[PDB]
């Protein structure tokens, strides 16, 4: 799969990097799935992973698995949009509308990479 | 007229079949095709990313493709429609699966084993045990090794296609076996057949061992059988505990993996140098038991038809196209016998004129009906040809017509006679009456079995004669050219669906390959082919759990 | 259910002969020709 | 949502790029409710399958203790005919470990004969009840065959003072396990421990 | 007090991570099997699907045969045609279905001469630039071997030895090659010269990994019974990245032992299990490591690199020495012991240090191979026990077969491989064969082997696997952080 991490701290992309490629071979999702990206906002908490699938429940299963490994864990709030693009945003606090928003364009971005 | 390729021509051209005249050069070459687009786009990222600028794919080198009008295929008796990329078998998973799974397949007969055991080694065998045997065998076959931690071992999910079943022909001791690992014969088959084929193998037991479709990825075919003989070796000591020497066990061994020993095919000799169950080596009345419609199916045209699928399939495509030549392959050959229903209406007709002229079985096979039957098949499909010009589009080379009017000729003259030898004699003399009527057949070579068939027929000699279920990729006229075999195994099916029979050339192929088990459903090769061009067959042999996601 | 009847376990299909019915800790169990008690809840008659 | 202590074990793992656990030892999570039982702290057993249903457990909020079984692989010595490749056995101090929990989750394999006999002699020491998670599919009754205390079905001539209380089948060794099977290991454990 | 139901621990040493000679990673015996280490699966992949095809007769055939001109330019556009034709793509014969580029990614066709002024004006996207990749007194030598003579250099995908078998690699090639040639110089699609073209990449010109295996071994070309050892030193590729001789012979070692014991015995002619314990005995902890440095050192202190020449005397001494002082390390560390557990993998180890310590002291690999016999039989005497039975098959006839000049049993270590007769059957010899005869070339400084062309052709930065350092690769593999090819999930349904 396709895993870039978008964050402002230099450890912090590479080691979720190698979270994202560990959790994505765990479950054996990597053939499974064309890219998946998260966007990483430490100074406000919130993190966003987009999954793009390969072209049934089961499937949506264990990408809500990827998502639960991959979170970290004090981000408790989530919330998924599925519109054949996977987003979700998790955080401590409840969900904003500017988060949600900027899934969304996570959503139509990722559904126009090819 | 009613035709049954008339549906899918009107499908595949936007003209009417029957008009004369086209225009050209205004598709936008490659463009036309989603296939073709989509290859591009990949081209461009793989080239980019994994071969640091070397190009790989360039369509604009060589022949413009695309100055015509690139027509989808569908697939006979399937209502899905499918580009022609999507059918080349390295394109298609289902091709592949059909192969491993015929490749993977060695099938053991376990009588002798139990009788060494019994009376030289002093060990009881009951049913019991021989289900302890089969839990054993179905541990240990994909990469296990029985209460030994300390042994390296396969990654089992690496293995999930591998089974070891059991079939027997004693229905006492068939009904005292566990069903978790049984192929059975009396609810997989109809009574009759059932009934035949339990005659014809006897009150003895036979084990199929399925060895893992990554084992023959890696290695070759040769490679089955070996694993499959230790494998079953391991099992037969761990299983039954016994206190006998080691030369008794020497004896015991040969009985239990050197001794019914089936194959599914022979080893090749000279330049095609190659090991046992290599596609090469398969006769075509073990492609023809292979195939299971004879099973749900009593149409003898249907029967015959997909032995021809599978034969096209594998003999054109696989072995012929890959093992053989390689590059792009031959699948524009096998297609032409299996995509639209043009060969399923040749053999409608031609079974339609053998019933009624000489009944579905009624003549002993002589010269002059296999002459009739044969001229009659042929003309009808030369004109079939000619009156249809979108049927001569579809079928635009000369060896996908010749092949497909020769076998609706073959098929219908074994239907009228039930030889085979002299269904492959019709065989030959339509090729020899299309060419004189078109002035053409196939590539400069498509006809060196043909003008070498007539008198390869029905020969005597040590090196021409054989019954065309006992014949193969290795017959001699057979060795090199493609658009031949898949038909041959076509009509020697053909020879055996017009009396009715339940098997070819041999009932424990058949029953082995009756296991719901197998990836491939050999019931339905056809539909299977349409499934996997449309990428949703799902087939063995991925190394997805040792592979990094990124 | 009763003894001398014929039941199969509906997980594996295991056919007996119902031997005797023991009741223990306020609580049915059937015995069948194996020796092995069962929960009637899991068998059921067939004939 | 409190504070879970758990004592290490008192020795290292095996070798530098090895497993982190060792054969034949013990690490009490000092509120005893569940001990998670290793046949071996290999590859097959430790972290992949084993490790999993500890944190899962431990999410759950369930305290738990990891037991590696000095002898764990193979099959008994009172197997029919005896044992072959190798013997399994549980020590009295490791059956003293285990008892003093409220249950025992125990990681079994793919042989159904195997595992039968390996939950009998585990059982005739522990008197607490068990949940058997395997790959195999194994019914609820072949353990009754042999003589197995069981819920669903009893043997007339209990060989075994323990309950196999639960049986999970599809945990493959040395896999990751889906989080469905570990949810399916929380709710056994809920509703049969309070 | 005796309980027997208490049970016996077992297999202490088999859980303990195995560290892998010359590298710094530890891994499971469990991922060292063929089957669950892609890394191995990869390198007999990347040897089973490479063709080399010497393209100066087709020249000749197009220059005075057709009356067409080759000159670099023309070169060009057939390299660029070819790198498009042999993955499956189409160049002439309107109308064709084309295989996935996903599924071909790998699939390369290269180009190398050893004529300096036709390789200046290539380009170095095909070029498999013999000067670059290495040293100048190596590629001197491998220049003036080659000589003025350009060869192309296919890989074919590997999903098509996957599907298919070995012997497919040559066929597809020269398809592939007839098909480029005649759309780069707009020749008639069928003639004449069209056959000359055919059997010229076909057979004359052709160069194969591994020779077919007619009659009762019944195997096409390109497998590895049919691989000679020479082939596969000059497949590694550490002669031109490293100047240590034993650490070349060792890499040559362990890329044998994972190919010959590891696949071909343990798949190809036998099943199940396999022999990974055998195999891995000789490149996971540095025992062989130490062994062949202290022969080495003796060699030096007493002999020199080439300071003799191949007698008895000093095959005996050598021999005899390196025996003895491994067997006494045996007896003195018992973590060596208990590593190596079976008598067959102790005596495959101490039978290829006193061979690599002969090659280095004579520079002959057959005296090498007479060296590792007298160190079996030395071994048997030592411990009174060697390995199973049956294994000292090979070892009892090897003696008398080192040296021998008859039809059946001679052969040039080089040119010995899995279908020598001695060696058809057993594990543990075959993989530290291979290794003796390299060792015999890297106590000389050579440049290659055998051939010339497979050292220069395995150079090539594009393979999926790196032949520089086959264990590090092999560690890599291990750890699941290798990427291999012939993987189709662009045509595979998601799940
Ligand atoms: C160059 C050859 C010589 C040869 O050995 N093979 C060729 C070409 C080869 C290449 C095509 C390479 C590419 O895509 O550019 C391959 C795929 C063999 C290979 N593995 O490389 C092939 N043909 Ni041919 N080839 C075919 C056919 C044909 C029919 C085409 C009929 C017609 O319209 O004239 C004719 C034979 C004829 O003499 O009649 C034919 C010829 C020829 N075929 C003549 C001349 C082609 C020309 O147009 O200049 N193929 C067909 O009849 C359909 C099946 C098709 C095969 C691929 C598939 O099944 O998709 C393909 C099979
Ligand atoms: C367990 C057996 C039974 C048998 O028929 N062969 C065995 C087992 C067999 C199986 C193991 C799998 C299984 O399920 O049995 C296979 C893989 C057979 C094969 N296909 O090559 C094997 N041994 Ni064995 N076997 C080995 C070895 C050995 C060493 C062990 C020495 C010791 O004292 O511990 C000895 C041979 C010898 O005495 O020299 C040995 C014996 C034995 N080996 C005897 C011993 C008991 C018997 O009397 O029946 N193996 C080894 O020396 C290491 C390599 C190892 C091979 C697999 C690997 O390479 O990974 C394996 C190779
Ligand atoms: C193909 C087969 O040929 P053959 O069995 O007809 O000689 C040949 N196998 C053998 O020669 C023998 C196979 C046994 C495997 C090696 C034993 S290692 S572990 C067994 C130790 S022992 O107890 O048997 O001595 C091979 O090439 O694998
Ligand atoms: O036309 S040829 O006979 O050369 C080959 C047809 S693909």
């Amino acid at each position: 799969a396709y895993i870039d991490v978008e964050c402002n701290d230099e450890a912090g992309k590479a080691i979720y990097e190698r979270i994202i490629q560990t959790s994505l071979e765990d479950l054996v999702l990597g053939k499974s799935i064309i890219k998946a990206k998260m966007i990483c906002k430490q100074d406000v908490p919130y993190f966003i992973i987009g999954i793009l699938p390969k072209s049934k429940e089961d499937f949506i299963d264990r990408v809500l698995d990827f998502m639960n490994r991959v979170f970290p864990e004090g981000m408790r709030i989530r919330k998924t949009i599925r519109d054949k693009t996977i987003v979700m945003v998790a955080s401590e606090k409840p969900i904003e509308e500017e988060w949600m928003n900027e899934a969304v364009k996570l959503q139509e971005e990722l559904k126009i990479f090819k | 007229e009613k035709r049954l390729f008339l549906k899918a021509l009107k499908e595949k051209f936007e003209e009417d079949p029957k008009e004369k005249y086209t225009k050209f050069y205004t598709f936008g070459g490659w463009e036309q095709s989603a296939r073709k687009r989509e290859f591009v786009e990949a081209n461009e990222k793989i080239v980019s990313e994994k071969r640091q600028g070397i190009p790989l794919y360039n369509p604009d080198i060589g022949v413009p493709l695309g100055q015509r009008k690139l027509m989808p295929y569908k697939l006979s008796n399937t209502d899905d429609y499918c580009e022609g990329d999507d059918l080349h078998f390295l394109n298609n998973a289902a091709i592949q699966q059909l192969w491993d799974d015929i490749r993977r397949t060695v099938i053991v007969g376990m009588d002798t084993a139990h009788s060494v055991l019994e009376k030289r080694l002093g060990v009881e065998v009951t049913p019991e045990t021989i289900n302890e045997y089969m839990h054993t065998i179905n541990h240990s076959l994909p990469g296990g090794a029985v209460v030994q931690e300390h042994m390296v071992e396969v990654h089992p999910s690496l293995a999930w296609d591998c089974y070891a079943r059991i079939f027997t022909g004693d229905d006492e001791l068939a009904d005292e076996l566990d069903s978790r690992f049984l192929i059975d014969i009396n609810k997989l088959f109809p009574e009759e057949q059932a009934e035949t084929l339990k005659a014809a193998i006897g009150k003895k037991t036979y084990q199929v061992s399925r060895v893992p479709s990554l084992v023959g990825r890696v290695c070759d075919g040769g490679t089955i059988s070996r694993w499959s003989a230790m494998q079953i070796g391991m099992s037969f000591i761990t299983a039954y505990k016994l206190c006998a020497g080691e030369a008794a066990t020497a004896d015991f061994s040969y009985a239990s993996k050197h001794a019914d020993v089936i194959q599914m095919g022979n080893a090749l000799p000279g330049r095609r140098a190659r090991g046992p169950n290599e596609p090469g080596g398969i006769r075509f009345g073990i492609l023809s038991d292979v195939v299971q419609t004879t099973r749900v199916s009593e149409d003898p045209v249907e029967q015959s038809l997909e032995v021809v699928a599978t034969g096209a399939a594998l003999y054109d495509q696989i072995w012929l196209g890959a093992y053989m030549s390689g590059g792009i392959g031959f699948t524009q050959y096998a297609t032409a016998s299996y995509t639209d229903d043009i060969l399923d209406d040749f053999s409608y007709y031609a079974l339609d004129y053998v019933e009624k002229k000489y009944g579905r079985m009624g003549t002993k096979a002589t010269m002059d009906v296999v002459e009739d039957v044969a001229g009659e098949v042929t003309l009808y499909a030369l004109e079939q040809y000619d009156d249809y010009p979108a049927l001569l589009e579809d079928h635009f080379g000369g060896s996908q017509r010749a092949a497909v009017a020769a076998a609706a000729s073959g098929i219908g003259v074994c239907m009228a006679t039930g030889n085979s030898n002299a269904g492959v004699n019709g065989w030959y003399l339509s090729q020899i009456l299309h060419k004189e009527y078109h002035s053409r057949l196939g590539f400069y070579g498509y006809d060196l079995q043909d003008q070498c068939g007539a008198s390869n027929s029905l020969a005597i000699r040590n090196d021409e004669a054989a019954p065309l279920e006992l014949r193969g990729p290795n017959y001699p006229n057979y060795a090199m050219n493609v658009g031949h075999q898949g038909e041959y195994a076509g009509i020697a099916q053909a020879a055996h669906s017009a009396r009715g029979d339940a098997f070819a050339l041999n009932p424990l192929v058949k029953v082995a390959f009756a296991d719901p088990m197998l990836v491939f459903d050999f019931s339905k090769p056809r539909k299977e082919i349409a499934r996997g061009a449309l990428r949703e067959f799902e087939a063995a042999g991925e190394r997805d759990v040792i592979l990094p996601a990124k | 259910i009763e003894i001398g009847s014929y039941v199969r376990y509906i997980n594996t299909g295991t056919h007996g002969t119902v031997k005797a019915i023991e009741p223990k800790n306020d609580e049915e169990w059937v015995l069948l020709e194996n020796d092995i008690y069962y929960r009637p809840e899991l068998l059921e008659l067939v004939e | 949502r409190k504070e879970q202590i758990v004592d290490c074990r008192a020795v290292m793992g095996l070798g530098e790029g090895g497993g982190l656990a060792q054969r034949g030892t013990f690490a009490e999570g000092l509120r005893n409710d569940v001990v998670v039982v290793a046949m071996s702290p290999g590859r097959r057993h430790i972290t992949k399958p084993v490790c999993e249903i500890t944190y899962g457990i431990r999410e759950a909020g369930i305290q738990t203790s990891v037991l590696v079984l000095d002898a764990g692989g193979g099959i008994p010595s009172d197997a029919p005919q005896g044992s072959l490749g190798s013997t399994f056995g549980l020590k009295p101090e490791e059956a003293k470990q285990v008892n003093r929990h409220k249950l025992c989750v125990i990681h079994f394999g793919n042989v159904k004969s195997h595992i039968i006999y390996k939950a009998r002699l585990f059982l005739k020491y522990v008197d607490i009840p068990t949940i058997i998670v395997c790959q195999t599919p194994v019914d609820m009754e072949d353990f009754a065959a042999i003589g197995i205390k069981t819920k669903n079905v009893m043997p007339l001539e209990s060989k075994t003072e323990g309950k196999i209380v639960e049986i999970i089948t599809g945990v493959i060794r040395g896999e990751s396990a889906p989080q469905k099977k570990i949810d399916e290991i929380i709710e056994s454990i809920k509703k049969h421990l309070g």
